[PDB]
């Protein structure tokens, strides 16, 4: 009942295809997610990974893909939602 | 905020290859989207749905054109390109490009351009003054504008006071006259007191030839 | 290719009242994630793309205000404006962003106002010196804001009907005050601009008690 | 599916839906203590014809699982 | 199992996040900063362990019924309070080869809990 | 894990073997009479819990992180030691309708042992 | 690898097979044995059940189906063997 | 103690049925075993498998016999029973009863019943004393015996001093004698010294009869 | 149907010599329990039920001695007599126990004892005198414990040789000493009997000089 | 499969056959204590990369993880 956008940076060394959809595997009670991972050099961006990932309540209830961290090497966000990794950005907590 | 922008030539001869350019700002082309698309709609038409893409390259298209569209990707430059061959006069349409999303639907939108398919060239506008009269009712108002007259392609866009004056703008459509050219009118209605203070400008743009003017109009 | 059909075609409404569009797809465009009704629902103004309305056939985009509200499932869907204001009158189009990619559009369906009876504001302008300087000339005529749309615009060079010469363009409604207005070129040449001295415009609209003629004389 | 009498059910206004047995339990520990009433589940219904869970010891533990709703009581010699 | 309180202090299943900072696994795992991990915290007496829902071996429970009438030599094993259900867990990490890596890891998060 | 001996006292697998007559489930089991049982015994100190062969879930490894430098409120919680893998047992009995039943029942006998 | 005699006298009531042979399923490391229990009405034998038998160190290494238990209500018997269950025979503990 | 023992007709007309039944001492037919079988020899020739049953009566038979064959099982009377119809010459035998079991092989054996098909009826045997002669050697040993004459069918079973003789005892095969019956003798070696003071009897068993005769010899 | 075949059919051996015994089966008698070899062999005594030997072709039963031993495997199995005794003369079989039930067995070999020559022991038997009162008359003649079997008895009725008449019949060789011992029966009618007076038995074996004759007169 | 060095092997002779890793480590537990070598199967070498029983800490544990056969060392200051 839950799909994400896959993406794999590796896919050749790995032999996996690069990119595309992808249907996630959870359980009746668990919660699904979508993850996405890339890089930011000073603004030109690289992406590293997105697919499925599980119930985890960094995640929770969170209908956009927003990386929180501030100034990191890999960049990631998680969300609560089909097709929420199609698009990520980058906000740091207000702290 | 994203911003899209298409970029390309407003006229095409028959028979030859029509090519546009969608530029991303706010955000790139691979993060804030998955797929990107272009949508098309003829004069006084509704909306087709020409094809859309991916950050991969992934491309799918309108079964009704599969045979002419072509979709690039360029991740560099923050790009897609459209290439349509083999224009025909109903290609004739105002080109969008626009974000293609899978929740949500088409989210931002471009501007459009307007691309005319035809075998004759680009003409330049003369601008004229349509002055306010000597004759108009001292305590009411008064009217004045601009004639912008004989142009190929369209369009053509007016402001007045380069945008700081909206109230009674009315930039009227244009016209075809017997000589395959075109005759747009822009006026402003505005009081008869302000006439000898205010100081009124319009801005004329007809892109597909570089014409920017920019005429006072006074008695 | 899930196919669309919206209805009707156009709608008057006066302002305040209610609007009802309808949308009906040639398959049902549910999906198992339970959101549902991939639907979409766009208003577009003359010069403008197309402003993304409602998403999910039922929620709505930020500064969407609450007037418009989404509805229907399945194959049937509708777009209901609870209160018509001026600022609405616009063409409104439905698609189905479906994974399935024939990635379909509605007609459209145009919407506009029913507004008390407004007479026009007639005025005429003569030909420009650089316009004569370039052998043309071109005097115009102005309607501005008026309703309904019925009006008809009469020349007379020193009172000789002109049939023919005259092209006519008239704006949309406008979305302050739901009028129209309308312009009116009639083209000469210069050597039978000058041979004439009286030029005029007479206009017929219903808010006009008799025809309304605006003209002047060559000299000034 | 069967329901009970839960202690635990605070929440659930004191009741547990279960597919397998209604259970009362007695314990008079050494240092006194007191008892519970639960759900088991037909998979914890082990071995099939006395169930471990269902065992009363001669002294210190008495085990009831019923099988009709609302079949928790006490036997006390009420006062 | 149950879940504790303030007063109740049999075996039961604990709230707690963990963050990875503490034990300096941020320099190998990108993401998450922490989990939901949850742990065992209480006692197991007589009257509760070996019984249905906070116990795990039906093993549990003959020793619990040699524990009830205190016979040699379970009547001084102490049962202890220990996880019977465990949850899997996404991780985001860099191998030894510093290749970034995701995968989901079993048995990482406390469920619930029970008797030994 | 291990097993037990004198001298040997870290948490380990110790060989036992009950006999039913002493809980008294003669009255209804026919056989066997006993059977190899075995329970686990022993202390799960910083050195040995949550490392390989001692320890069950991968969550005990994280909390003995946090135990090792001793960080709130872990250091103070002792981990257990407790049967990790366990094997099915055959079993011949009257049930509650005074037949004859034999079945295979499963998680009766300590196989190995591990820290919580 | 091990097989054994199977009976069943509620064959009827449990719509099982009354007699026969029977497979037994362990593991690589599973020693299996096979099992008998009848009746005995001073001198009458009364078949109850017949079958396989997990690993159980009262079995080991018991070529013979032996009942051990004097004067039993039910007689019992395992051993370690391809169809050792074949015959049973009943003596007591020497003690 | 497992003992079996057979019973049944040692006599069996032409084309008619044969009937035997095995009896179980020591043990049950339900304990003690799961398949018990029968088993048949021609005289002078090799062993040959009949059937055999379970103590459910889940039987098993020899293909080339499966026409004819039938056992029974009685778990009452500890009892197994063999039926066989349609009987021919080929079928005189001498019958066993065996504990069938799958691990070992022919455990336990009968000792067998010696079955003749014949259309002719019972006869029992005249016994006879060979006396020990007055002219043997005094000092060294001499002979004596019994001649059982004129029976069928057979068998017939000498034995010396009721089983306390067996040292020098040499029990004949019999003959069939011209007449269509047989006539077996045993005789003893035994010391001349002895003749004075031992008495010498041969028991003759001839159960197809009933006859059982005890003869005593002296000269 | 798993055919059984046993080699040879007879032996002679000296005692204290080994004996050796073939069993070839038409199909591989092994199973998946790792027991394998489904064979078994007995030992047959004339007047005695077949008595179980050795069972999984290798292993013996109780109260079997060291000198016999089973051996083979799949379709070939032997049974060896370690050191031929005079007790072991007997006629041995082997059968197949195989689940799939055709239960087959062997042929059988017949194992002789090779001996010493011994000379019989002759011993002559009038006709008792109820038998002489029936009206038929017996002649008995023994031969005692005799090796080889090759042995020749003649009948003299007053010095007249009796052809037909006799009727000879030969024990088995005897499980202590590996001796046979023969008897021969001529009938006689009453009246035959009492019209001659000198009846002789004249028997010719190996172990004798020459021809042995026991004879009586009918008067004592 | 791979042999290792293996402190709990006392009877087969100090070594250890896994599909997997020779490990070793070094605990200075608070009070002094000592350290082990052992085997770990292919099964327990979670996660994939860095797995859980490879990890060493700063301070009180140091761990070493192989795949040659018989690598199990020490790298104290040798007296
Ligand atoms: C990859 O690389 C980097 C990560 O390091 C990211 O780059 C950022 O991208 C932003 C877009 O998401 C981009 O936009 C910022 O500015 C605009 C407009 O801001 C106006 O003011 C700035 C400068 O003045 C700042 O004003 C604020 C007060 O409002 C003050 O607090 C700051 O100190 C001032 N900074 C400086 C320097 O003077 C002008 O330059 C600009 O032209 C505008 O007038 C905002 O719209 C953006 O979003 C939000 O920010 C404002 C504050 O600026 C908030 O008030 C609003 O809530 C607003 O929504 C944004 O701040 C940045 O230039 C850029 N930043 C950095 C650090 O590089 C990139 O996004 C990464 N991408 C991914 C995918 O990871
Ligand atoms: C179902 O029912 C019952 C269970 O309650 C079982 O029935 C038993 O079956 C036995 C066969 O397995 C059976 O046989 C016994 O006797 C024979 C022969 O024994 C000779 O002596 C007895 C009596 O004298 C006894 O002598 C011994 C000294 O040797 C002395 O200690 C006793 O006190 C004496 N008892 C009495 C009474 O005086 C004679 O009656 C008989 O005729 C014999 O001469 C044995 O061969 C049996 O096996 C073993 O027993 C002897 C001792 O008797 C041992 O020395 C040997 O090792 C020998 O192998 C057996 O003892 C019983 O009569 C019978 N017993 C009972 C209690 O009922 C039956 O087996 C059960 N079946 C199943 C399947 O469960
Ligand atoms: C990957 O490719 C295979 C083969 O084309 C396909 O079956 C599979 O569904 C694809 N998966 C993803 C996630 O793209
Ligand atoms: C029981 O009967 C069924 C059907 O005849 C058969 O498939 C099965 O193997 C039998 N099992 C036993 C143990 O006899």
């Amino acid at each position: 009942t839950r799909e994400c956008i896959y993406y794999n940076a590796n896919w050749e060394l790995e032999r996996t295809n690069q990119s595309g959809l992808e249907r996630c595997e959870g359980e009746q009670d668990k919660r699904l997610h979508c993850y996405a991972s890339w890089r930011n050099s000073s603004g030109t961006i690289e992406l590293v990974k997105k697919g499925c990932w599980l119930d985890d309540f960094n995640c929770y209830d969170r209908q956009e893909c927003v990386a929180t961290e501030e100034n990191p090497q890999v960049y990631f966000c998680c969300c609560e939602g089909n097709f929420c990794n199609e698009r990520f950005t980058h906000l740091p907590e207000a702290g | 905020q994203l911003q899209l922008q298409e970029s390309g030539p407003g006229l095409v001869k028959p028979s030859e290859t029509l090519s546009l350019t969608c530029t991303v700002s706010g955000g790139s082309i691979s993060s804030s989207s998955y797929y990107w698309g272009w949508i098309r709609q003829p004069p006084g038409k509704g909306l087709e749905w020409i094809g859309s893409i991916s950050y991969s390259g992934s491309t799918y298209y309108n079964p009704s054109l599969k045979s002419r569209v072509t979709i690039s990707v360029d991740t560099s430059k923050n790009q897609f390109s459209l290439k349509l061959s083999s224009v025909t006069a109903a290609d004739t349409a105002v080109y969008y490009c626009a974000r293609d999303s899978l929740r949500y639907g088409m989210d931002v939108w471009g501007q459009g351009t307007t691309v005319t398919v035809s075998s004759a060239s680009t003409k330049g506008p003369s601008v004229f003054p349509l002055a306010p009269s000597s004759k108009s009712t001292s305590g009411g108002t008064a009217a004045l504008g601009c004639l912008v007259k004989d142009y190929f392609p369209e369009p053509v866009t007016v402001s007045w006071n380069s945008g700081a004056l909206t109230s009674g703008v009315h930039t009227f459509p244009a016209v075809l006259q017997s000589s395959g050219l075109y005759s747009l009118s822009s006026v402003v209605t505005v009081p008869s007191s302000s006439l000898g203070t205010q100081t009124y400008i319009c801005n004329v743009n007809h892109k597909p030839s570089n014409t920017k003017v920019d005429k006072r109009v006074e008695p | 290719d899930i196919v669309m059909t919206q209805s009707p075609d156009s709608l008057a409404v006066s302002l305040g009242e209610r609007a009802t569009i309808n949308c009906k797809s040639s398959q049902s465009v549910l999906y198992s994630s339970n959101n549902k009704n991939y639907l979409a629902w766009y208003q577009q103004k003359p010069g403008q793309p197309p402003k993304l309305l409602i998403y999910w056939a039922s929620t709505r985009e930020s500064g969407v205000p609450d007037r418009f509200s989404g509805s229907g499932s399945g194959t049937d869907f509708t777009l209901t404006i609870s209160s018509l204001q001026a600022e609405d009158v616009a063409v409104y189009y439905c698609q189905q962003y479906a994974l399935a990619p024939p990635r379909t559009f509605g007609g459209g369906t145009k919407v506009e106002i029913k507004r008390t009876v407004a007479a026009p504001s007639v005025f005429i302008f003569p030909p420009s010196d650089e316009q004569l300087k370039s052998g043309t000339a071109s005097v115009v005529c102005l309607l501005n804001n008026f309703y309904p749309r019925e009006a008809k615009v009469q020349w007379k060079v020193d009172n000789a009907l002109q049939s023919g010469n005259s092209q006519e363009s008239v704006t949309e409604q406008d979305s302050k005050d739901s009028t129209y207005s309308l312009s009116s070129t009639l083209t000469l040449s210069k050597a039978d601009y000058e041979k004439h001295k009286v030029y005029a415009c007479e206009v017929t609209h219903q808010g006009l008690s008799s025809p309304v003629t605006k003209s002047f004389n060559r000299g000034e | 599916a069967l329901l009970c009498a839960c202690t635990s059910c605070l929440q659930a206004n004191y009741t547990c839906e279960t597919d397998g047995a209604c259970m009362v339990s007695i314990f008079n520990l050494d240092g006194m203590e007191h008892h519970v009433r639960t759900c088991i589940p037909k998979v914890e219904l082990v071995p099939a014809g006395k169930p471990f869970y269902c065992l009363s010891s001669e002294d210190l533990r008495n085990t009831h699982c019923c099988y009709t709703d609302y079949c928790n009581r006490i036997d006390l010699r009420v006062p | 199992g149950l879940e504790c309180d303030g007063k109740v202090n049999i075996c039961c299943k604990k709230q707690f996040f963990v963050s990875f900072k503490d034990i300096g696994w941020n320099d190998w795992i990108i993401a998450p900063s922490g989990y939901h991990a949850n742990y065992c915290e209480g006692e197991c007496p007589s009257h509760i362990a070996g019984t249905s829902g906070s116990s795990l071996s039906f093993h549990s429970t003959v020793i619990n019924h040699y524990r009830m009438r205190g016979h040699s030599p379970f009547a001084n094993l102490k049962s202890c309070c220990v996880p019977t259900k465990l949850r899997p867990m996404s991780m985001l990490y860099y191998d030894d080869g510093q290749n970034i890596i995701k995968k989901d890891i079993q048995n990482m998060i406390v469920e619930e809990c029970g008797c030994s």
